[PDB]
Formats: structure tokens, sequence, C-alpha cells
């Protein structure tokens, strides 16, 4: 079989920058290499086929080139909606094989998150579990630290995070942290607090509520 | 209560009808609040009454 | 317009069987190759199989040979993937694609993909809870509200707001596997503070694997 | 073990990109230098300054 080695794994660049990502075949594949883009939970989109030909309808800022077994994809003026995973694929021999992918991220100015918190709903509290949600909205960079305190006791092992795909227009992230407790334990304590540390904040932000408050 | 953009539109139509008197206008608006499932029917009767009073 | 639509994906036990379909329109599969390509959650693309429907020539990835078979019915302009002896690692979105169409030696059209989950766990519909807007979810004159879609299996769930009419300011988070082995996610939306109480906000949640359809109205507490 | 080499790409006009290379330390190293050589063809001769035991590089292109 032929393997396709993609590099770098991750590349981060500003809007308007020229970016180049690479794909190396383990042996001669002539020009039989295509590039695909995949983003926003969609299917792969063909960009370039036969190493250097632009597929119909693909923006002209995309181009591909070949030098021996080295293939490059270049985006000449990076747009926010270009944030994606990019895959190369050879069809010179069967099995056709894919590179492992390069993720392109957009670099932009720092933005502190809007921090919000949601107590468990009365509906959920009818049964046996309580979910507390901390929301960090529309921030950059992605790195953020979120810690939970219950009656000022640091929590560990009982929260999970999820992060959205980089926004197609403003290149920000959003993040949820969800604290899960038994209804019994939730009712035993008073103060529920989400503490957020982020580069855009001059010091950590605590968002909190007392159980039972309006 | 709150309303979706459809209920808002029915409200807006009846509010703007020029030939209804205010008892009729508010009666029909009250019906829209009463039973959202009847919005289309209520609007149709409001239009008929508005037209008949031209 | 060329189009491919996969169907058939679902939850199956290890050792079990599933059949996927790939319905083509806007071109004839007799004129192209048809491929299956899969993608494990959060991973890369992996070729599975191909067929040339005009003469029935087929090829397979070593990892599925003997367990999966690809076929086509040109009279229905549809291709198929029979999947037997399934294993946990076969869990993936399965795409079909065409190759060689209009003389293009690449996969220029792909389906939307169909999810196959190989697991001994049972189907479970989600509970949908409001994330009510409050004094603790507002700043700068805008307010966040949402829905917590909790404890379902398998993936996927879809969430829309106001039947798709509301899209701006929506963040639907990737699902996360809980320690219980069930998924959960939240979907939130930011709206003008002044709209709370006058504009109706409903999250439309669909979990097809359990035939769960819920429309949850979210209002201030 | 699998390691990540983090790289700052510093172009002559002051533009900065960042990249990550993953694999064994020796694979990731080789790939970072290969990528620098490739970019140098368009962006000018490169210099690579290593930090943190070689796990971070500052790669500047001459223009
Ligand atoms: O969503 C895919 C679109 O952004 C690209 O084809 C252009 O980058």
């Amino acid at each position: 079989d032929i393997q396709m080695t993609q590099s770098p794994i991750l590349l981060s660049a500003s809007v308007g920058d020229r970016v180049t990502i690479t794909c190396r075949a383990s042996q001669d594949v002539n020009t039989a290499v295509a590039w695909y883009q995949q983003r926003t939970n969609g299917s792969p989109r063909l960009l370039i086929y036969s190493a250097s030909f632009l597929y119909s309808g693909v923006p002209s800022r995309f181009s591909g080139s070949r030098s021996g077994t080295d293939f490059t994809l270049t985006i000449s003026s990076l747009q926010p909606e270009d944030e994606a995973d990019y895959y190369c694929q050879q069809h010179y021999t069967t099995p056709p094989t894919f590179g492992a992918g390069t993720k392109v991220e957009i670099k932009r100015t720092v933005a502190a998150p809007s921090v919000f918190i949601f107590p468990p709903s009365d509906e959920q509290l009818k049964s046996g579990t309580a979910s507390v949600v901390c929301l960090l909205n529309n921030f950059y960079p992605r790195e953020a630290k979120v810690q939970w305190k219950v009656d000022n006791a640091l929590q560990s092992g009982n929260s999970q995070e999820s992060v959205t795909e980089q926004d197609s227009k403003d290149s920000t992230y959003s993040l949820s942290s969800t604290l899960t407790l038994s209804k019994a334990d939730y009712e035993k304590h008073k103060v529920y607090a989400c503490e957020v540390t982020h580069q855009g904040l001059s010091s950590p932000v605590t968002k909190s509520f007392n159980r039972g408050e309006c | 209560g709150s309303y979706n953009k459809d209920q808002q539109s029915a409200f807006y139509e009846i509010l703007n009808m020029p030939n209804l008197n205010e008892a009729q206008r508010n009666g029909f608006i009250q019906s829209l609040k009463d039973d959202p499932s009847q919005s289309t029917n209520v609007l149709g009767e409001a239009k008929k009454l508005n037209e008949s009073q031209a | 317009e060329v189009q491919l639509v996969e169907s058939g994906g679902g939850l199956v036990q290890p050792g079990g069987s599933l059949r996927l379909s790939c319905a083509a329109s806007g071109f004839n599969i007799k004129d192209t190759y048809i491929h299956w390509v899969r993608q494990s959650p959060g991973k890369g693309l992996e070729w599975v199989a191909r067929i040339y429907p005009t003469n029935g020539y087929t090829r397979y990835a070593d990892s599925v040979k003997g367990r999966f078979t690809i076929s086509a019915d040109t009279s229905k302009n549809t291709a198929y993937l029979q999947m037997n002896s399934l294993r946990a690692e076969d869990t993936a979105i399965y795409y079909c694609s065409r190759w060689g169409g209009d003389g293009f030696y690449a996969m220029d059209y792909w389906g939307q993909g169909t999810l196959v989950t190989v697991s001994s766990a049972s189907t479970k519909g989600p509970s949908v809870f409001p994330l009510a807007p409050s004094s603790k979810s507002t700043s700068g004159g805008t307010a966040a509200l949402g829905c917590l879609v909790k404890d379902y299996f398998p993936e996927p769930v879809t969430v829309s707001w106001n039947s798709g009419a509301l899209t701006s300011g929506v963040h639907t988070f990737p699902a996360v596997l809980q320690s219980s082995g069930l998924y959960s996610l939240s979907s939130v939306v930011t709206v003008p503070s002044s709209s709370l109480g006058t504009q109706t906000y409903i999250c439309n949640v669909n979990h097809k694997p359990s035939n769960t359809k819920v429309d949850k109205k979210v209002e201030p507490k | 073990s699998e390691v990540t080499i983090k790289v700052n790409l510093i172009f002559a006009d002051g533009k900065i990109q960042t990249a990550e290379f993953k694999g064994t330390f020796e694979e990731a190293t080789a790939e970072a230098y290969r990528y620098a050589a490739l970019l140098a063809k368009v962006n000018g001769e490169y210099t690579a300054d290593l930090e943190d035991g070689g796990n971070h590089m500052n790669i500047k292109f001459a223009g």
C-alpha cells in the first residue's frame, strides 16, 4: 500500500495570510492526488484534483502543486470560513489512501468570554439528578480554565466540557462546562460557582448563584 | 404569554384593520390569545367582519 | 444537480448485521465508480470499498474484507453496503461518493453520511430540560437561554430553534459521553434581553434512533 | 511516546503563524525541518532556534 503523510498536524494563521500544508506519498503516485476540505460537521468537499487542478466552484485562493512525491495545498488569502480539516488522498494504487489530516485554525485578536451560569431546571429536579451549566460565550483563544466550587469547595471529577467549532464569521469559540450532582447533594448545598480564567480577562471571573434564588 | 412570529402576524393584521370598532378589535385579539390553534380561523372571521363594515 | 443520499445507519450489537443504501440522482452510477468511505467520531477518513456498477468489479479494504460486501442496482441507481460480523471499531459515519464522474478523477460528490454505532448498549431517548434565561445569563442587553438534551444513546440528536427560523447566535455543543455511557449536550442561543417574554423560544429536539421528537418552550423562571 | 513540537513561523514582514508537528520526537523534528525547508523556497532562507529541549522552535524566514 501507499501511505500519505500530512504535515503539519495543526496550522494557525491570521485572516488574509498565505498558508501552505503538505502531503508526502511513500512512493511515486504521479499526479494522482486530491485535496478535500471538511468543516461544520459536513461531508468532505473536493478542492483540488490530479494534484493541481481546481474543482469547479472552488474559490481561486485554493491551489495545489507537486514536486516528486511531495504535494502542497496553498490558500493564498485565508478566510475565516476556511477553518477546517484538510485531507489528501492518492488513487494511484488500490487501496486509495488518505492523509491523516491537517487542521487549519484562524488567529485573531484576543476576546474575553461572556460568562453565564444556569441552575438545574425545576423539571430536572423533579427526578434524581442535577445539572449545572456554565457557559463561556464567543471568546478567543480557545484555551480557558473553568473550575467549579460548591459552598466554596473545589470540585473534581464531576464536570465535563464541550467546545464549539471555530465560528465561521468571527473565529471565536464557545464552551460549556456541566457539573453533575445527585438531586440530594444539590439540595444539601447553597453556593454554586463557576470560575473562569482566560487570557482576555484581567483576573479570573466567578459567576455564581445561591440555590433557591430567583 | 409570548408568541411566535406567526401569532404576532395575526395580531398585527387585526390591530391594523380599519373598519373594526375597538370592541371588535380587542375581542378578536382576545380570541387569538385564547386559542392559538384557531389563529387562521379567527383571522378569517376578523377579515370578513372588517370587509362587511367598509 | 448530482446528489447522493445514504440511509440505513443505526445501532447494532457486536457481531450483528446492518445494510446501508446509497441512492444516487442527477447522474447514472453506470457511468462512474461508487465508493464507501468511513470516519470514526473525531478521526480521519478511511476508504472502505468501491464498485464499478457497469461491470460489477469490486475492491475492499483489508479491514472489512469478507465481513462487508458492496453492490449496486443500476435499475434503482442505488449502491449498497452489507455489513456483517460488526465490531466496535466499525463505529463511524459512512459516506458514499462517486469517482470518475464527468471525467473527474476524484471524489467530487459525497452523501451526507449515515452513522453506524456498534455497541451492546440499548437505545435511550433524551430528557430535554430548559436552560431558562435569568439575571445570571444576561449582560450588555443580551440574554442567553437554551436546552439541555441529556441521557440519550446512540448518537445523533438534532436541535433547531423556532423550527429553523432562529439561527443567529445559536451554539449547539458537540455531544459528550457521560460516565454513565449516555450522551448529553446543550444548545444555547443569545437574544436581545428586551425580547424575553414577548418572543417565543422553542428548541426542537429530534432523536430519531428512539423516535423521540420534543419541542421545548424556554421562558424566564 | 508521542510528542508535539510547537513551532512559531516568523515571516520577514512580521506576520506570524504557528504550527504543531506530532509523532515520535525524531519524526516530528524531521517533519518540522522539512516544512521549514519547503516554506523557505517561497519565503526565504530559514533559521530555526530551538527551546525547551527541542520541543519548541522559532523558525524565521529571511524574505
Ligand atoms: O464550508 C465550506 C467553505 O467554507 C469552503 O469551501 C471555502 O473555504
